[PDB]
């Protein structure tokens, strides 16, 4: 797939020159904060069989409407694949925070889901709903600093952000 | 602690002691917040135990530590264990005085306390508030003594606004239930009727 | 879904031939068992409540520790939802009796229920004390082949739960 | 007890810096467009009534079993929790408005609100649409344009619909 | 902590009511007053290190009897901890100015001020002497609205440990 | 927690912390002698559904005619529906109040917060004391002796609480 | 607190419906029947020492182990604390009698009893064996047919026996 | 009362310490405010005898059955009431603008209001949406500031009357 | 809270017999040596205010980070609840020296200690260690022959230790 690295290289050679140092600047301030981003992955990792069930949590209060019968997660069938998806999304959208850029999200994830759903009646706006969960109870887990050096990652938070953001616009 | 008007310079000293970790609790009170106009006022009789007490609850170092950061529900069990020595008995307590203070402000609400016969009898207008709840006072619960207890989890320990908890309520789940679970055996089978459906 | 004459129509189907003696013998063998395990089922929705609720207490009467404040159990909506869990796996086991075939377990049930459960820490012998307790009154409450049927079904799904 | 500005200055404390000039900048910012919010808030203070009966109206609309008997809205005492929580949540939202901080509110009123409804066996999910409601007819209401200079808000609307959000999802 | 706008805010909710129309006005002056004092704030945090060891030369210069051995003022980290103390009254001095509130200082310094002083067997007096000489100094650095505004928390200050 | 005479003797000695001595055991007899013509009242107005909650919306109407007409309150055929629906929950009340023959129902399940919940719907306190005296005019001739009394003594607490 | 007319109403009013003839009748038996529970609760009233003294003097030549030092009644501190305690739970057990629930013994007395005993280390068994004791104590005297009117009442000695019963098994 | 200062002297005298920053600002902001406020009052004075008509018209058509025979709006000395109470009421509202406050406003009608309307019968929508109209009017007489300050008073009071 | 002498009367009382002549001459030896320990309690109440600033500049020295921001000591406030504890510390430790006992600390100092820092965040290593300061400044105090006769009071030096010992246990 295409990592930011990649990216830089192939606008390289669509204007077919080369690095420019501004360049190789950004290029080294992604390295130098990897350190930053490969803890806020291992944030999510840990806790993430934890984040899946308690967003599924907040989503099914939320919305009662369909672990009750004649809902395409009543079966308990549609648990497993529910409960698969969340932990998917959630699987490639660490590999776009891990890439830092959102490429392998666009097309391991959401090149075609959207008439998926809609061939299998799944409501959209419920995953939608359900991607948000997942950055709310994220978020909290990767604010922690348990076992891990204090500092700024703003810049890695605004960046999940978006991506959950992209994901939520994708399936809407 | 009591104060006899006649009173010497010494055990002033001793009776506000006592005052400043009752009411605030065991959290330090740093003498840039000592109301002196106050202890002046207190000193010669102007006001007595009962009026000092009314106006340290009233002070901005009271509320900074027990109402802003904490929901209505602790607010009302601290100012029941500290201004009265009690845990309360009953969600009825919890109700009055969070709708009281809705309608008439923090003023009236901690009137409610300092004025009340409660604390007329107990301690009335010259004795410092304590601890009483851990003996049986007379027409409470078996909530009360567990609900002091609760509340007082050490003599080191003290009720403290710069915590992690973020200064929790500690028993309005304990409270809750008795009075407002006898419907839950029929709110039963109504969410069951609302899940099936 | 899955039952003896759907696994027979499917395996005559991809298979490609037209039905001979052993899969209509078998059709035979349910069309004749329908009559037990229906009025089974008949009667287990009789007295479906009782066994509901009374093993939302068998389960307490097993597991106090788990209900008191601060756990999981604890919680009036919890209550709630574990009657209606309880509540669908008597039902599902009713149309396993009607279909004469594990299939409905498997299909709804049986179908991802582990994961679900590590999901959601949902200790699988709860239901399996649970449904101890339906087979301890089915024991009376049915009798024959019916109750030997009920059983059997009842039994493979705590094998499911197990 | 906090505001954007005591937030600011609550990180320079921790770094034990002085306020580096991005940070001056956004504040001066911050008060510059502060007109804006003042009349928001205002706005929301003089429509408080109107937005609570409309959240009422349409709330006992979409659930009329809390107004059932046995419902947990029943007997007028009852109605007038409800009401009056509903009123404090949007007290506590102009609260948030005005500072610009969602402190007052998380800490004042969602710490064991939760807790509270639960521990009374209210739904919550009544009390997430109500405030639904509310930030409905709120934003309704800030759309008025009388007795007032126009101008763009979008940046206090975003505020005024995360603070009824933050409401909406720490309740449930 | 305590500013204009978060005093009314504790105003507005210890009462159980709404901001009414004079705490909204408190806040517009407050609003208004805020980019002079973010003007005065830049100004103090450029000149931060002159203030700094000028006031740590005045200090000294007042008390001469301070600084030869035996007493506080002798030993080097003894004084890069004095350019410590009052760099850190002067980072204070600026959150008030920003914050346009006496919130800050009374919560960072205030507070504990007489007990850490007498406990050290510190003195207030230096640290006049100190807050005294960045009066005068921001007296010519600022001008205007602004200079005011620094001095009003500078003699707040100089009140405070007096 | 509802408040009858039973509930606020029980109260007031368990707040002394004592046995239940002679006063509130004339308190309970008394009241225990007067519970036959309460009950026989509330079972007079409970076979009364239908007289009381029609007649109580069509004087309701007749007193407030300018409520009937459209963009107003009583416009809208559910509307009125529910209001015959308060009317039956105050009748129930009322019945209620007797049983316990103590203003306990009618209080806690009416008059705490009744101002509020009136103000923030907007609902005129006048409708409810004119449909109660059309209530006060049925129970004086549907009733009588004692009961009688009982019934309109509790219905002119409740027109007092509202009016 | 709720006694038989008080809970009459709630189960009424909770499933939305007026009393039905046959709770009316029911009710005003127990109004009718109500002079003979002022009889037995006076009869409770005027005997209560005689019956904490009994049930104390039976109980503690059971288990002498209590007085003993080291026992939890010896230190005569505690002592006075068993006496009060024995008042209490016949001054509840008196209340739900008048009352005609155990709606009052259930709320004020007897919901966190069991473990403050626990707290306090006093073993709760030999409470449950003191109101036991009482419950002897007490039927005699009120079966006493002195200076009363005669009649039938196993009714009420049933329900002060279910009662005092109930109490028991709360603490033990 | 209660003026801007009046708070300024009680949240500086209840702390028992001298008058710090943020209540002397605040006056100073009150002063600003100050004297447009008096500029609305003479605009809201010289207009009195018009608005009391107006207000009083008001009551009659938005309301007709107060205005029939038999009604609380019916009488020619009920309507002489009408007329000296709005009076009032718009009296009151200027001394409220002039100083800076609701307080002569909050001690002269708010402060237990709801009693005092509930003892004679006397509807608070009447006076509601009297001063709505006065709103209204005011809205032309005044622009700006002025208007913003006359308006934010009359909302107090109708928040006071609801 | 138990000096020696009550502690000797309650472990007789819980045997239920007389304070046996061993027990006589132990506590007939304590009052004799009291002359000691009052010397001792003396000279600790005396130094407190050396002891606590010179406990309070070795831990600052041996310890930074505390003081620099982000430390638990930083503000005034809290450097002022710093020396307000190892003051208290103090004082308990002078308590039971005199007391003979340890009782007053585990009733009182440490009663709620290790849970308050646990919950506060302070480090209880730090305070352990001021503790231990507070031991090294105060038996230099505690030796001193100024002013006093001379005798053999290396018993109660080892008795003050343990108490710190106590404390600083307690609190880690
Ligand atoms: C196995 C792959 C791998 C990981 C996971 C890893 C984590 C890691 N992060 C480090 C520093 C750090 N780590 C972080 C990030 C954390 N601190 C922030 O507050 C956030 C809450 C959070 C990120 C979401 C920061 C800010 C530093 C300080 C380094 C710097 O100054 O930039 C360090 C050096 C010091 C140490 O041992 O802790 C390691 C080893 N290193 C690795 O080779
Ligand atoms: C028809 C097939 C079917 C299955 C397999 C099923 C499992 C299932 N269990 C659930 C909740 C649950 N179910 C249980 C287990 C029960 N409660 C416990 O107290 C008892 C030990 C136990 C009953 C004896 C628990 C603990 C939860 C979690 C409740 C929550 O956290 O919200 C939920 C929904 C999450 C929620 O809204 O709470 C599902 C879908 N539901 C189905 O419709
Ligand atoms: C348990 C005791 C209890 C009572 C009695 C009670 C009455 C009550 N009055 C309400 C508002 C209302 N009440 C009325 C009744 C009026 N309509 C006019 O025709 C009549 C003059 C008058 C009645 C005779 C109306 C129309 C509303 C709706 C107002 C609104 O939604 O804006 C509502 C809200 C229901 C809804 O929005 O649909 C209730 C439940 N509530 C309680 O908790
Ligand atoms: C001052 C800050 C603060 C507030 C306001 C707060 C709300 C609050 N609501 C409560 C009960 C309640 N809350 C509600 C409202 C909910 N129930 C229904 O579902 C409604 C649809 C829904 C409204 C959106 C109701 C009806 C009750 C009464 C329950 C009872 O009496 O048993 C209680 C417990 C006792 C009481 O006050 O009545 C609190 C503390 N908590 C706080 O810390
Ligand atoms: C006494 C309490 C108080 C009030 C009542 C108040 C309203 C208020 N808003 C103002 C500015 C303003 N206020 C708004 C916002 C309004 N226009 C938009 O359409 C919004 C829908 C709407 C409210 C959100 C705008 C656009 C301005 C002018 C632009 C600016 O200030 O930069 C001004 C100054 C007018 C000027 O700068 O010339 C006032 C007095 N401010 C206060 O301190
Ligand atoms: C709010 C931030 C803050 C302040 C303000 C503060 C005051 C402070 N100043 C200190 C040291 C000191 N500061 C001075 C300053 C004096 N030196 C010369 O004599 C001059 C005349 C004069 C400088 C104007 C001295 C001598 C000490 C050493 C005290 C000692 O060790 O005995 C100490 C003890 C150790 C330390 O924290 O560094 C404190 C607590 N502490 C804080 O956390
Ligand atoms: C209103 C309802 C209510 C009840 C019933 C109640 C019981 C109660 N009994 C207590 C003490 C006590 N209770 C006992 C009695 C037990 N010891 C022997 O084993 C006896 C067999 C047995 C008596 C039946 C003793 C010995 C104590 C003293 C415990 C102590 O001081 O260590 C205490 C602790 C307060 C105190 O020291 O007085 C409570 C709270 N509290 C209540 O609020
Ligand atoms: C001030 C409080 C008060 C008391 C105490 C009271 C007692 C009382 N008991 C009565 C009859 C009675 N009293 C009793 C009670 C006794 N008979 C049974 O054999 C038991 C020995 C015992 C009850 C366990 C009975 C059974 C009746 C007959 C009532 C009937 O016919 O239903 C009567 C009616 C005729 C009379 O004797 O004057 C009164 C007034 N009345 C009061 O107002
Ligand atoms: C100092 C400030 C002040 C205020 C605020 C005030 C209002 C006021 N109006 C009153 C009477 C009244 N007010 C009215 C006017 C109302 N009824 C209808 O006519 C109209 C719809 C409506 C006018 C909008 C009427 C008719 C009365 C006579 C009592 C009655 O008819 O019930 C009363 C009772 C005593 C009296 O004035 O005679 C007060 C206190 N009076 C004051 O001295
Ligand atoms: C029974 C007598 C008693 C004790 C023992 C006691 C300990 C105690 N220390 C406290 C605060 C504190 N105590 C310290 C002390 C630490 N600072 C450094 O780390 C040192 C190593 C260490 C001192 C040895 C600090 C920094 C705080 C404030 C921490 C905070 O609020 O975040 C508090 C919280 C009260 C408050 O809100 O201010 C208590 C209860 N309090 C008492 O009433
Ligand atoms: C004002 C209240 C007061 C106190 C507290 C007090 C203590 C006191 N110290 C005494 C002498 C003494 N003081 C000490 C203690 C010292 N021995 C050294 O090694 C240590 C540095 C130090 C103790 C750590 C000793 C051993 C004696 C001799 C008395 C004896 O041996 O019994 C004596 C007896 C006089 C004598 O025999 O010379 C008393 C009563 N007297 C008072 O009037």
């Amino acid at each position: 797939m295409n990592d930011v690295f990649t990216r830089a290289i192939a606008q390289a050679d669509l204007k077919g020159s080369f690095l420019l140092e501004s360049d190789l600047d950004k290029l080294a301030s992604f390295a130098k904060e990897g350190v930053k981003r490969l803890d806020a992955v291992a944030a999510l990792t840990n806790n993430a069989p934890a984040i899946i069930s308690d967003a599924a949590h907040k989503l099914f209060a939320e919305q009662q409407e369909l672990i009750q019968p004649g809902g395409n997660a009543y079966p308990h069938r549609r648990m497993a694949a529910c409960l698969r998806d969340m932990e998917i999304i959630l699987r490639y959208v660490s590999y776009a925070l891990l890439a830092g850029d959102a490429s392998v999200l666009d097309d391991r994830c959401l090149n075609g889901l959207r008439e998926t759903y809609n061939a299998l009646g799944t409501p959209t706006q419920s995953v939608a709903r359900a991607v948000q969960l997942m950055k709310d109870a994220a978020m909290v887990h990767l604010k922690s600093t348990a076992n891990v050096t204090v500092g700024d990652c703003s810049s890695l938070y605004s960046e999940a952000a978006t991506y959950f953001d992209k994901a939520a616009a994708s399936i809407a | 602690v009591t104060l006899r008007a006649p009173f010497t310079e010494e055990q002033f000293q001793g009776a506000l002691y006592a005052i400043y970790k009752q009411v605030f609790g065991n959290t330090y009170v740093m003498e840039s917040e000592r109301p002196t106009t106050a202890e002046s006022q207190l000193k010669d009789g102007r006001i007595t135990v009962r009026g000092f007490i009314r106006l340290l609850a009233k002070t901005e170092a009271y509320k900074s530590r027990f109402l802003y950061t904490t929901s209505q529900n602790r607010f009302i069990e601290l100012n029941h264990k500290l201004l009265l020595g009690r845990a309360p008995y009953d969600q009825a307590e919890i109700i009055r005085h969070l709708d009281l203070w809705n309608s008439q402000g923090y003023d009236a609400e901690i009137d409610s306390y300092i004025e009340s016969e409660e604390y007329q009898e107990f301690f009335g207008e010259e004795v410092v508030p304590f601890f009483r709840g851990f003996k049986y006072q007379v027409g409470q619960n078996p909530l009360g003594f567990n609900g002091l207890v609760r509340l007082y989890d050490g003599y080191a320990g003290s009720d403290t606004e710069r915590n992690q908890s973020g200064q929790v309520a500690r028993l309005t789940d304990r409270l809750s239930r008795p009075v407002r679970e006898q419907s839950s055996v029929d709110r039963i089978e109504r969410l069951l009727r609302s899940y099936t459906s | 879904s899955r039952t003896v004459i759907t696994e027979v129509i499917a395996t005559a189907d991809s298979q490609g031939r037209f039905l001979n003696s052993t899969e209509l013998q078998a059709a035979f063998g349910r069309f004749e068992r329908a009559v037990p395990a229906i009025e089974a089922a008949r009667a287990l929705t009789k007295n479906q409540d009782a066994l509901v609720k009374g093993a939302v207490q068998a389960v307490f009467k097993k597991f106090p520790y788990v209900t008191q404040p601060g756990e999981k159990g604890y919680g009036d909506s919890n209550q709630a939802k574990c009657a209606r869990d309880i509540g669908y796996y008597l039902r599902f086991i009713t149309y396993s009796l009607v279909a004469s075939g594990t299939g409905p377990l498997d299909d709804y049930v049986i179908a991802g229920l582990r994961e679900v459960n590590r999901a959601f820490n949902l200790n699988p012998l709860w239901y399996i004390e649970a449904l101890n307790y339906i087979k301890g009154e089915t024991g009376k409450l049915l009798s024959g082949q019916s109750k030997t049927e009920a059983l059997l079904y009842i039994d493979h799904a705590i094998n499911a739960l197990s």
